């Protein structure tokens, strides 16, 4: 008897909202149709009830898995049309044993994927139907690329839903030549067993150093790199009670190092290239620098100066002037200012054609400040204030096609991006940030990243999109509260450091 | 004791204009976010001190500022607690301002020290900043109002030091990692404040909140009969007694100094003794689980014999405030030394300073004028150093003195009003002036003579507190009772 589910005639059934495929079915039916059914899933020998059917039609439908050999037992069956459902995995062998099929219809599921030699023995096929599916045409999808070319049944035009590249591409008309399988990722180099702050790269007599800011032991430490072990060795050490940054500067081939201390003052210190060894040759007063955030480096018109971020109020952040011998004071800003963070930029004031200096700074619960740099006086002035943006931690300049654009970071509430056009910058983008510390721009092999930091989540890693004009997410990264990311270049390779506040400092692959 | 119980800072948060502002003009967000604020400084005062922050009264400066806010804290506190004065009628043990503006000090904020439970100097001000942050703000602003200072003579000696390398210490200069840690130090100063005779209004244990209530918070809200204080606790002091909230068969009470296994304390049991001879016992009364109300002595009774009188529970002593100032190991210089340097009115002993030049004391008031103390050392406990240190010489007396500025109007090394000069007679800006002079209250007497009927002891609520076996308002009833 026809199943309660189900309204049967003598060769047809059609069965409306099952919760499952029915056993009881009247085994003499040739054509049977599922219309908006309950049950999720198709496994094997599931007609084996009905061996003599010829039609089956699944449509409006929601299913979890259409398993291997679902249709085995039907060696009758001509006809098999599965449309308008939602399909959440199909199997290699799902149409296992159809020798018989006609004409197969796998149209308007939202299909991303089909398995290679899903078709591999269907002989008597006359008519293919794919449209309305959204084929991501990646290396997954090479085999039926192929099956196209060399099939007699008849397959509609059809396209591409991805990736971006291959969107709205006719399948149809790719080859084996066609597929991108090669592609890029940050992979995980090597994980150093401690914290850190800060991480700063420069070049040393040819050589590639690596510094990173030990806040908890004291220590700067400098990484150098080992061209035969292909790792980073210790190359040396520098030990101040409480380091929060450690800016290298080379001026002529000699290395500097700025070294921002929370207790016992701010120190610099000079490489000796015949005792190789750092000495200490300079004292930052502690009493006009009191607590240092960040430090930034700059040259402007042959003259090296580094700039120190205080985020305390009666230490004002101050710029110093290096002078041949030693660094000096040049300018302070912000005075009363809980200064975070420091950025040099060199933008373009419509409606000059030429870029000049420019500083920003992020105080607490405050508005970033842009300072102009005055060639007359030789300091920076002419503040304005960044609106729409409140309580900003840190900002981070990079460019693309000429243009200059900044990166504004929030500890809670959201990051956003902005484009500089002309007088002010203008918004782009905005990104949720879950106990972020860091959004650090960085250029690989010509390729424009940014990676969003993230102390209560992982850690967000975007990419440059040409055709939107916009960062895309691309790898997730997993690092305990990191505080910096910083791009290493050594002979065509690419390191990605990322520091880590509680956990430990990570080493990255760029491939 | 003192130190063992827990207190409780019934405190008022005011909100400028400014921070309004920053809540985008929202009365509701102004409310939470300065919770938040009060909620996590109570976290870690709980934690440490041992004492609570109870947000009591709030208003918000929602139409304009009723005074001009200064960028100096000092100023804009004066200018706050003035207000505080003449406009503020709420009941609490301090009042404090959060302002939405940006101070240019190097503190984010300021307060008196030995501050609370008064009405002039029980309060302080506090600068905008994120949550966290200006919790911290918070706690070292009521931490000098509770009487703790970063002793700066312990500090430079290494006596006192933060074990926290990274964090470091609330008293401590903030940065961007925030400290979350008292030092020892600050506690032993804490606990010699309240031996001291301070922080007597910090003893009244709030009941109901601003929120809605919360069954183990430790404080007994509204519908709730009982709140022992978390599970964990709860089972030191209050498992048998309460349960969710709700008293049990047997039980009067759940927890308190005047709680015994869910009963309440005899009346006549001494539930705190008095800190010093400017304080008051407080017995049970019999009817209540707490203990009663921290009362103590009326300003105008004598502490250390006659060398002291009591003000705010506090004796004032020229040589308690040069321990105060220079430290314990330090004493007041002989009166012989008074009677000659300040009659002078040199550098080295003076009645204030006029334009340029010192005043020349008057020979009756002389123990009112320029503070001499011996065995001085060369760093105040506190404040900042203005100038040098006098040190002056059958005995030869080495006297010693030094000008220390807490505020550019407020100078320590001058001697602080209402320090003995005399029988019956105190200082009064510079001046030795009789006790008719500073207008104090008296309590109801029957006899004439005596305070009390000379059966009681005059409080600061002004009130008389009987002897044993007597009654009555005035202490004239007399009461027989085993
Ligand atoms: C497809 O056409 C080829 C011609 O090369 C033929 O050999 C093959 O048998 C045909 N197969 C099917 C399934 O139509
Ligand atoms: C530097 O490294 C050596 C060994 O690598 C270690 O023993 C020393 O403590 C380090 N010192 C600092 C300041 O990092
Ligand atoms: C910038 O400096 C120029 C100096 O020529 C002055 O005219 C202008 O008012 C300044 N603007 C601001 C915002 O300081
Ligand atoms: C508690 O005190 C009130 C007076 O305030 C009194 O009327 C009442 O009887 C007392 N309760 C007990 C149980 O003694
Ligand atoms: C006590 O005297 C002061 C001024 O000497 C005065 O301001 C105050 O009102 C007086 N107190 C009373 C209660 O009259
Ligand atoms: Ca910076
Ligand atoms: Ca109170
Ligand atoms: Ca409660
Ligand atoms: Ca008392």
């Amino acid at each position: 008897k026809c199943p309660a589910v189900c309204t049967c005639t003598k060769d047809n059934a059609l069965c409306e909202n099952a919760r499952s495929i029915p056993r009881t079915v009247p085994p003499d039916v040739i054509s049977l149709s599922f219309v908006r059914s309950g049950f999720t899933e198709i496994s094997e020998g599931s007609f084996l009830f009905t061996p003599s059917l010829q039609l089956l039609l699944f449509t409006s439908n929601s299913f979890d898995v259409i398993s291997d050999d679902a249709f085995i037992g039907l060696p009758h069956l001509e006809y098999l049309f599965i449309e308008n459902n939602n399909i959440k995995s199909i199997s290699r062998h799902t149409f296992r044993g159809l020798k018989s099929l006609i004409h197969l219809s796998l149209a308007n599921n939202n299909l991303q994927t089909l398995p290679k030699d899903i078709f591999k023995g269907l002989d008597s096929l006359t008519n293919v139907d794919l449209r309305g599916n959204s084929f991501n045409c990646d290396c997954k999808l090479k085999w039926l690329v192929e099956w196209l070319g060399h099939t007699n049944a008849t397959v509609e035009d059809i396209y591409c839903e991805g990736p971006p590249e291959y969107k709205k591409r006719k399948i149809n008309s790719l080859s084996s030549k066609d597929f991108d399988c090669i592609i890029t990722e940050f992979a995980k180099s090597q994980d150093l067993p401690y914290q850190s702050l800060s991480i700063d790269t420069f070049s040393y007599l040819n050589d590639e150093y690596v510094v990173i800011a030990q806040p908890f032991t004291g220590k700067c430490i400098f990484l150098e790199w080992d061209h035969v072990e292909k790792t980073f060795r210790n190359y040396d050490n520098i030990t101040g009670t409480s380091t929060v940054v450690c800016k290298p500067i080379v001026i002529e081939t000699q290395l500097y190092v700025i070294v921002a201390q929370l207790f016992g003052g701010s120190h610099i210190y000079k490489r000796d290239s015949f005792a190789n060894k750092f000495i200490k040759i300079q004292d930052i007063e502690i009493l006009k620098i009191r607590k240092p955030n960040d430090i930034e480096t700059f040259k402007i018109e042959n003259n090296w100066y580094f700039v120190v971020a205080d985020s305390s109020k009666a230490g004002f952040t101050t710029i110093y002037k290096w002078n041949g011998n030693g660094f000096y004071s040049h300018q302070s800003l912000h005075a009363w200012y809980r200064d975070t963070d420091v950025e040099y930029l060199e933008i373009v004031r419509t409606p000059q054609t030429l870029r000049t200096p420019h500083l920003i700074l992020s105080s607490s619960s405050q508005r970033p400040v842009i300072y102009q740099w005055n060639k007359a006086t030789q300091l920076f002035t002419n503040q304005t204030d960044i609106p729409n943006m409140e309580d900003v931690y840190a900002v981070k300049h990079f460019s693309v096609k000429g243009d200059v654009y900044i990166c504004l970071t929030r500890f809670i509430g959201d990051s956003k991006v902005m484009k500089w056009g002309g007088s002010s910058f203008q918004d782009i983008q905005a990104m949720p940030s879950r106990g972020s510390m860091v959004f650090q721009p960085l250029q690989i092999n010509n390729y424009q990243y940014a990676i969003l930091g993230s102390d209560y989540s992982f850690t967000q890693v975007y990419n440059w999109d040409a055709e939107k004009a916009k960062f895309v997410k691309f790898q997730e990264l997993n690092v305990q509260a990191p505080r910096s990311f910083t791009h290493v270049s050594i002979n065509k390779r690419n390191f990605l450091f990322a520091s880590s506040f509680k956990g430990n400092t990570q080493i990255y692959k760029h491939v | 004791n003192v130190e063992e119980e827990t207190k409780y800072i019934e405190l008022m948060i005011v909100n400028d204009h400014l921070m309004f502002k920053k809540h985008r003009l929202s009365v509701v967000h102004t409310n939470t976010y300065a919770k938040s604020v009060v909620n996590m400084a109570d976290l870690i005062y709980k934690d440490q001190l041992k004492t609570r922050i109870v947000l009591v009264a709030m208003e918000t400066w929602a139409t304009d500022n009723k005074f001009a806010i200064s960028e100096n804290p000092l100023i804009t506190l004066r200018e706050f607690m003035k207000y505080r004065r003449d406009f503020i009628k709420e009941k609490s043990d301090a009042v404090h301002l959060f302002s939405g503006s940006q101070f240019e000090s190097s503190r984010s904020g300021a307060a008196y020290i030995g501050g609370i439970c008064s009405l002039l100097k029980g309060g302080g001000v506090n600068e905008f900043g994120k949550t966290d942050l200006m919790a911290v703000t918070l706690a070292q602003s009521l931490a000098h109002n509770i009487g703790i200072i970063s002793d700066k003579r312990k500090l430079a000696s290494g006596e006192c030091k933060c074990e926290d390398t990274w964090s470091g210490c609330i008293m401590g200069d903030t940065g961007y990692y925030l400290p979350k840690k008292f030092t020892q130090c600050n506690i032993e100063e804490y606990h010699d404040f309240l031996n001291s005779g301070g922080g007597a209004c910090l003893f009244n244990k709030p009941s109901k909140l601003l929120d809605p209530p919360e069954c183990g918070n430790g404080f007994i809200e509204t519908g709730e009969e009982c709140d022992c204080g978390t599970p964990a606790e709860c089972v030191l002091e209050g498992a048998e007694c309460c349960k969710k909230c709700t008293l049990t068969q047997d039980s009067q009470c759940s927890d308190g100094l005047c709680c015994k296994k869910c009963k309440f304390q005899p009346m006549g049991t001494v539930c705190r003794e008095a800190v010093n001879d400017c304080d008051i016992r407080e017995t049970c009364s019999g009817n209540s689980s707490q203990c009663a109300p921290n009362i103590h002595k009326m300003d105008g009774y004598s502490c250390d014999g006659v060398q002291g009188i009591c003000f705010g529970g506090r004796c004032k002593t020229r040589d308690r405030q040069c321990k105060y100032i220079w430290g314990q190991k330090v004493t007041a210089s002989d009166k012989y030394c008074y009677e000659k340097l300040n009659i002078e009115g040199t550098e080295k002993g003076n009645c204030g300073k006029d334009k340029d030049t010192w005043i020349q004391c008057n020979k009756r008031d002389v123990l009112c004028g320029y503070l001499l103390c011996t065995n001085i050392g060369n760093i105040p406990r506190l404040g900042e150093l203005d100038g040098e240190i006098t040190s002056t010489l059958g005995r030869t007396l080495n006297c010693s003195g030094g000008h220390v500025k807490l505020e550019e109007d407020v100078d320590l090394g001058y001697v602080e009003d209402g320090t003995p000069c005399g029988p019956q007679m105190m200082c009064l800006e510079h001046r030795c002036l009789p006790v008719a002079s500073f207008n104090f209250s008296t309590c109801l007497s029957s006899k004439e003579g005596t305070i009390c009927s000379g059966n009681g002891v005059c409080s600061n609520e002004l009130k008389c507190v009987c002897n044993r076996h007597w009654i009555g308002s005035d202490c004239n009833t007399y009461f027989p009772h085993n």
